[PDB]
RNA sequence: CGAAAGCUAUUUAGGUAGCGCCUCGGACGAAUACCAUUGGGGGUAGAGCACUGUUUCGGC
RNA sequence: CCUCCUAAAGAGUAACGGAGGAGUACGAAGGUGCGCUCAGAACGGUCGGAAAUCGUUCAUAGAGUAUAAAGGCAAAAGCGCGCUUAACUGCGAGACCCACAAGUCGAGCAGGUACGAAAGUAGGUCUUAGUGAUCCGGUGGUUCUGUAUGGAAGGGCCAU
RNA sequence: GCUGACGACCAUAGCACGAUGGCACCACCUGAUCCCUUCCCGAACUCAGAAGUGAAACAUCGUCGCGCCAAUGGUAGUGUGGUUUCGACCAUGUGAGAGUAGGUCAUCGUCAGCU
């Protein structure tokens, strides 16, 4: 084994994946209580239309269309189902 | 022998060397430069050879600069140990080469003494290299 | 200072356009008090009362008996407009005083809030 | 943190159940919590879970 | 606040006139007067800080805030939120009341006066001067004292430049040199 | 100011006997003797100093 | 007609089970696929030093 | 079990691959209403310094967030104060995830409540770890059953 | 023509520098009786007011110093089909980032008030 280098540095673990993203994209239909997106802290804002739960999943409050986009003075993502 | 002072991480992922130097193409700090014109691994130990003999045929009346730093750590399994178990430690240290980089700069000296440090360095190297001027465009 | 107290009316305004009731804004200074009802959408005007109106413009203004005539006379102008449920809106002022005055004026006059 | 009954006073025999410190509460707690066998907020008293 | 009433009947018109400034409103104004008996010997004796807090009520007219670590110090054995000082804002007629006092009363009860350094001020106008002994003032009395003990005394006034701030300073005869 | 957390704090008359200048001012020191002024009597403190009073040799031989 | 050598779990690992994939029957009937135009979100290839680090030379 | 990367810009994706955490804490560190803004650097100042507390000037966060990392955080989710128990009961349209068993998010409705002048907000905590099926046995409730009948024993249901 | 409130938008909107503004409005400002404030403080908040000033702030105007925006061309990468010396290359579709020329001292809406 000369050199002795096999060197024993045990890390092998992961955690189980989360499945976090976007689920509905923009101009599709939505039915209230759809989840929309699923993801940890406001990657995206909750606009008009949609709410927002303690695990920050955006969700439709109400039914139509989801539309995506970056508004506000701090150029924030937001999602808004508009009644279309 | 250069290395970095200290690593964010000690172990790194192979990666691949693919693509031209498009940055570190130019002769920016000498007067006149040695290009690599084939890829590959500069380790620590061709750098500090090179650097050896350029610096013995200028005898102190040039200045060199060296473009190239070894900061990707190469992980190597001693003999006599299977496949697996864990990344083996790391032993060395390489600079990712593309073809087009400047390894080695000179300036402060006569363009005969410069070209022959510079064909004695690459002779020490992995690379075919050629011996190119500094041009303003 | 304006800006703190922009700093501090934000949470209120945000969760009144949350909401999307129509909003009874209050701005009050050391000589006037202003109140305006701004529509659910946040950028029209329906509604309005001030002490530049000149019914109580040459007058103690800067008072809280002027601010009950500007919430008395707001009160009015919205049921005469159609509005019925406001959210208030103190602007970041303390709801005290001026504010308050026009505000329980206003919530006596008919505006129910 | 040792977990303890919270017990309705109204006689019902309805209780909450919670964890504590009894370290940093020794006292026995006791809190306002609704009961659904009377349909009021009651007091409920800590108890032997 | 007899400095109060002298400062808007002739002090004013004075530093105006001197400094050549050309808007009444630009002329320099005290603002407030912060005293600061910070303790670093407190949260080891608990006696130092109520006595310091004592000393201050005595000497300000006011009661004291009692002023806590903003971190934890391993040097000087300090934790977050420990009591190691005291500091009192005056400002109004408070503030210019200590003001006369301190010119006319306290100043000169200091052991070995040469006068305060004009160069103490921190470049705005705004003047600090530190008083080592406290039974300076007449307040605190020699008699029944518990212990020797300093103050800090900050003067922050309206001024943007220090020369204004010192035309101010000496518009009240304040002791410089 | 918040009521009933302050210390004491009225007039008082301190006097520079040395250069024999008064100063009428709000302190509070519980002086001994309320000696009067011109408009009343204020509780009275005597001053040492005060700010209108504090500030080769060869040849010899 | 026509797989699989996968996922999950397992005293499991060359066994077994649910799901996936095969077949047969029924229901249903374009809800499917391809392409054109079009609405989305992304942080990869490339790139770059704005952050975290790391590197060289000069000035200071 | 959680976080990052490998992971090829939706999800997922292995290795005795590379790195780190968890098996808790909190009746306030939860709810609400109101209020506030950090780290540093320089200048001035008693002891007092590189750095204590005080004052000033810059300072979009170079801080903090009970705890690892990531993502987030100004309407602050960060920091205070008053009052409090929504860390409620019955549920839940609809989704996410998923072999199953599980897991996750959830507007709204009813009843009772807290805070707010109010519109309101509140079914724990910035979130993602802090966990263990069934059997068996214990405990608090309950009319459901009760081996001739009335009981009871035992069983069931709800909570633990 | 200007001021204020609330928005759209979120740097071509910002920063910096300079200039203009007090009849309205706004801001400082005066006082702390009263309501209400301060773990101390009328600083902030709050009230009652107009002796004073546009000094600060704010608003408006000007500019390119910074910031920000930003082509065209080229290059890199890349889906599909082919080839390869494994670096790449060809056909076709696509096409950055950086950098350069250049641009920018915003643009709109509702309501009220003075002119």
């Amino acid at each position: 084994a000369h050199k002795k280098a096999a060197g024993s540095s045990r890390n092998g673990r992961d955690s189980n994946p989360k499945m976090l993203g976007v689920k509905i994209f923009g101009g599709q239909a939505i039915v209230a209580g759809n989840i929309i997106v699923r993801q940890r802290g406001t990657e995206f804002h909750a606009g008009a239309g949609v709410g927002m739960g303690r695990d920050h999943t955006l969700f439709a409050l109400n039914d139509g269309v989801v539309k995506f986009a970056t508004k506000g003075k701090f150029n924030r993502r937001y999602v808004m189902v508009e009644e279309a | 022998m250069l290395q970095p002072k200290r690593t964010k991480f000690r172990k790194m992922h192979k990666g691949r060397n693919t693509g031209l130097a498009h940055r570190g193409s130019t002769v920016a700090f000498g007067q006149f430069g040695l290009k690599s014109l084939t890829r590959g691994r500069m380790t620590a130990r061709q750098i500090e050879a090179a650097r050896r003999t350029i610096t013995r045929k200028i005898k102190r009346g040039g200045k060199i600069w060296i473009r190239v730093f070894p900061d990707k750590p190469i992980s190597n399994k001693p003999l006599e140990v299977r496949m697996g178990k864990g990344k083996g430690p790391v032993e060395y240290w390489v600079c990712e080469i593309k073809p087009g980089k400047m390894l080695y700069e000179l300036e402060g000296i006569s363009e005969e003494l410069a070209r022959e440090a510079l064909t004695l360095a690459a002779a020490k190297l992995p690379f075919k290299t050629t011996i190119v001027k500094r041009t303003i465009m | 200072k304006k800006a703190a107290r922009l700093r501090r009316a934000k949470k209120t305004r945000a969760h009144i356009r949350f909401l999307g009731v129509y909003r009874l804004t209050v701005n009050r200074t050391p000589k006037h008090i202003y109140a305006q009802i701004i529509s659910p959408n946040g950028g029209e005007v329906i509604a309005q009362a001030s002490t530049l109106d000149g019914s109580l413009r040459s007058g103690a203004t800067g008072n809280a008996d002027a601010a009950t005539s500007v919430g008395q006379l707001i009160a009015e102008r919205a049921k005469a407009a159609g509005i019925t449920k406001v959210a208030f809106d103190r602007s970041g002022f303390k709801y005290h005083g001026r504010v308050k005055a026009l505000a329980e004026a206003a919530r006596e006059n008919g505006l129910e809030f | 943190r040792d977990k303890i009954k919270l017990v309705s006073t109204a006689g019902t025999g309805y209780y909450y159940t919670t964890t504590k410190n009894k370290r940093t509460m020794p006292g026995k707690m006791e809190m306002k919590k609704f009961d659904p066998k009377i349909r009021q907020h009651v007091l409920f008293k800590e108890a032997k879970i | 606040a007899r400095l109060k009433a002298l400062y808007n009947n002739e002090l004013k018109q004075k530093i105006k006139e001197e400094l050549g400034l050309d808007n009444v409103m630009q002329v320099p104004k005290i603002t407030k007067i912060t005293l600061n008996m910070g303790v670093g010997g407190a949260s080891q004796d608990k006696k130092l800080l109520e006595g310091a807090v004592a000393d201050m009520t005595a000497i300000a007219g006011q009661k004291p805030v009692v002023t806590k670590a903003r971190k934890s110090i391993a040097g000087f054995k300090i934790r977050e939120e420990w009591p190691i000082g005291c500091k009192v804002t005056l400002r109004g007629e408070q503030m210019y009341e200590f003001l006369d006092r301190l010119i006319a009363v306290a100043i000169p009860r200091v052991r070995d006066f040469r006068g305060f350094s004009p160069k103490a001020f921190d470049g705005r106008g705004n003047y600090s001067l530190g008083i080592k002994e406290q039974i300076v003032f007449p307040e605190v009395d020699f008699d029944k004292i518990d212990r020797i003990r300093g103050m800090d005394v900050t003067i922050t006034t309206s001024a943007a430049t220090d020369d204004e701030g010192r035309a101010l300073l000496k518009a009240f005869g304040f002791p410089f040199k | 100011m918040r009521k009933d957390i302050h210390p004491d704090y009225h007039d008082v008359l301190f006097h520079d006997t040395n250069a024999d200048v008064f100063f009428l001012t709000r302190s509070t020191v519980k002086t001994k003797t309320t000696r009067e002024y011109e408009g009343s009597e204020y509780p009275y403190y005597p001053l040492d100093i005060s700010s209108a009073s504090h500030p080769a040799s060869f040849n010899k031989r």
